[PDB]
C-alpha cells in the first residue's frame, strides 16, 4: 500500500494499493503440492566445498 | 382505542379503519415498494484525486429507498361509494384520520383502487375535470359488458421541507 | 434524447409524457425544414437595452428576441419575461465585459426548478 | 409499443404506448404496388462471387 | 514504466490512477502474445492518401 | 463501426458508457492479434451431446 | 471456478467482485488467443542471478 503513483494529467500525485504477488523460491526436492512450479536452475557445489552454477541447464523456455 | 393502545404499531389497523368507514370495501397493504428519486445533490460520481471513498455510497445519479413508503388497495361494489372515494368525498375522511391520529411523521402512504371501468365525464370547466391523474368512461361505445381496471392514484400522506437557511452560532464547548 | 409519439385509440388514461412528447416532435419538424439550405449555429433577432443607469453600476435589458441552436425559441412580448438587472460590482478593469444571454440546459430526469430546493445546476421553471 | 418514459417534471415514470411505423426492405423487382418507395443502394456480385456495393449511385439528396 | 495492477479489496476507494494503469496492463499483454509480431517490429495495414492537392502544394490523408 | 475509447482525468462523472466501450475495445485488440497469423471465421472447440433422450427424438447439449 | 461478465447497470450498487470479474475475463480471452498456434505450459524469459554471496549458503535473484 502506499505506493506514490502520479496521475497522468499534468497534476500532484497520490497513493493507491497495488497487487503483488507472495513469490518464494523452493528446492524441488521438498513437497511442493498447493503451488504452481516452473524450473529455474540448478547448482553443483564445486570440489572446494562452495556452491557453482551449472553451465548445462535449461529451462523450460519462452524465448531462445 | 385498542388498537392506538399497542406502541410502534401496526399495519393491520388500516384494514379496520377502512370497513369502519365505508362497508363493502376491503384493504390490502403491500409492506414495501419501489420508490423512487430523492435527487441527490452532489452527484458524488467524480472520480477524485486527493481524497474519495467507497464503503457504503455506490450509485449512478438518482437513487432508490424502499423502506417505507407501503402500497394501499381499496375495492368497492357500490356506485354510491365510487363517487365517495374521488376526492371531495371520503377522501377527506381518511386524509386526516392518518396525519395527526395513527401516523404522523411515521411512514408515507400510497393509496390505489380497482373499480369496473370508471363514471368519468370530460373537458368541462373549473373544478372537477381530473380522476387523479388518469382520464377514462368516455370512449366505450361498443360492447355490453365488463372489463376490470386499476382506477388512479392518490397522493402520498407527506409533510417536509427544509425551512431555508444557515446558521449563525454553535452548542457549547464541555 | 429520444422523442417519443404515442398513439391515441379507444380510451386511454390521458398521462403527462403524452403532451409532452407531443410538444416536443412538432418543435423538431420546425428545425428540419428551417435546415434546407441553411446555416443553423442560430442567433439573435432583436435586442434592446436600456442605456440609464450606466452611470451607475446596473443594467437591464428591455426587450430581446432569440432563437437558440437546439431551436428553442424567446419572443419576450409573448410567453417570456424580462430577466433581472446585471451586476457590475465586481469589475477592476472595463474593456473586460462580454455581456452574453444564458439559459440552462434541459436534462431527461429533471424538470423544473421548483423553489425551495437549492442545486448546483439550474432548469426552466413554472413561474 | 409499451415502454416507460420519465415525466419532464422530477417524478417517476410509468409505461405509455407509442408507436412505430412497419418499415420494411423489398427489391425492386418485386411487386410495390401496396407501398410507397425511396431507393436506398445497390448491390453488384464481385469476382469470387461475394457481394459488393457500387460507390456510383446516388439516392435522392436533401442533403450531399 | 512501472505499470502497477491495482488491488480491490473491501476498502478500495475510487482514483484515477486505478484505471489508467489497469487499461495500460492490457495493452502490454498484447504484445507479450506476439511471437512473430516481435520477430519483425510494428506493422502498416492500410494507407492511402489524395494527390489532387499537390498543384497547391498541399497533402491531406484518407486512410491511416 | 465506430468504437470510442474513454478519457480518465480528475473531472469526470462515473458512466456505463464507459466500461462498456473499454470493454468492446479489448476484443478488438485480442482479434488484431489472430490476423497478424491466422485468418479465419472460427469454429467449434468442442461440441459433445447427449445419446440418451434421441428415441424419443428431443435433443440436449452437455458443453459447448 | 467459473467467470462472470458482469451486467454494467445504472442506478444500483457497485461491488468489487464487478472489478474483479471483469479482468479475469480479459487474461482469459488473451489465453485463448495464445493457444491456437502454439500447444505447450510456457515458461521463463531471462532469469538473472546473484554469485557474491555464494561463499555463503544465500541466493539473490536480481532479474525475472
Amino acid at each position: 500500500e502506499r505506493v506514490n503513483v502520479q496521475e497522468l494529467a499534468g497534476h500532484e500525485q497520490s497513493e493507491v494499493a497495488v497487487l503483488r504477488h507472495n513469490l518464494t523460491l523452493r528446492m524441488a526436492h521438498q513437497e511442493n503440492a498447493a503451488w504452481l512450479t516452473c524450473p529455474v536452475t540448478r547448482l553443483v557445489r564445486d570440489a572446494q566445498g562452495q556452491w557453482c552454477r551449472d553451465p548445462r541447464f535449461i529451462p523450460p523456455l519462452l524465448t531462445l | 382505542l385498542p388498537l392506538m393502545l399497542l406502541p410502534g404499531r401496526t399495519a393491520e389497523g388500516l384494514t379496520s379503519l377502512v370497513t369502519l368507514l365505508a362497508p363493502g370495501t376491503q384493504a390490502r397493504v403491500w409492506h414495501h415498494d419501489r420508490r423512487r428519486i430523492p435527487l441527490k445533490t452532489p452527484l458524488t460520481m467524480r472520480v477524485h484525486h486527493p481524497v474519495s471513498l467507497k464503503s457504503r455510497p455506490v450509485m449512478g445519479d438518482h437513487a432508490t429507498d424502499v423502506n417505507g413508503q407501503v402500497l394501499l388497495q381499496l375495492s368497492t361494489q357500490t356506485g354510491s361509494e365510487v363517487q365517495g372515494w374521488l376526492p371531495g368525498g371520503h377522501l377527506y375522511s381518511d386524509l386526516l384520520a392518518l396525519l395527526h391520529v395513527y401516523l404522523g411523521s411515521r411512514l408515507d402512504v400510497r393509496l390505489q383502487l380497482c373499480v369496473e371501468r370508471s363514471l368519468l365525464p370530460d373537458a368541462r370547466l373549473s373544478c372537477r375535470p381530473a380522476a387523479g391523474s388518469p382520464q377514462l368512461g368516455r370512449t366505450a361505445v361498443m360492447r355490453t359488458q365488463a372489463k376490470i381496471a386499476t382506477s388512479a392514484a392518490r397522493v402520498m400522506t407527506i409533510s417536509l421541507g427544509r425551512y431555508q437557511r444557515v446558521q449563525e452560532h454553535y452548542q457549547r464547548k464541555e | 434524447m429520444k422523442i417519443y409519439r404515442p398513439l391515441w385509440e379507444d380510451g386511454a388514461f390521458l398521462m403527462p409524457q403524452q403532451f409532452q412528447q407531443q410538444a416536443a416532435w412538432d418543435v423538431h419538424l420546425a428545425d428540419s425544414v428551417a435546415r434546407m439550405g441553411l446555416a443553423h449555429p442560430w442567433g439573435v433577432v432583436a435586442a434592446e437595452f436600456d442605456d440609464s443607469l450606466l452611470p451607475l453600476s446596473r443594467l437591464n435589458a428591455t426587450r430581446l428576441i432569440v432563437r437558440f441552436p437546439d431551436g428553442t425559441l424567446i419572443d419576450t412580448e409573448r410567453a417570456d419575461n424580462l430577466p433581472p438587472v446585471c451586476d457590475l460590482s465586481t469589475v477592476s478593469d472595463r474593456s473586460l465585459v462580454d455581456i452574453v444571454l444564458a439559459l440552462p440546459l434541459l436534462n431527461a430526469n429533471g424538470g423544473n426548478l421548483d423553489n425551495g430546493s437549492e442545486s448546483e445546476r439550474p432548469r426552466r421553471w413554472k413561474s
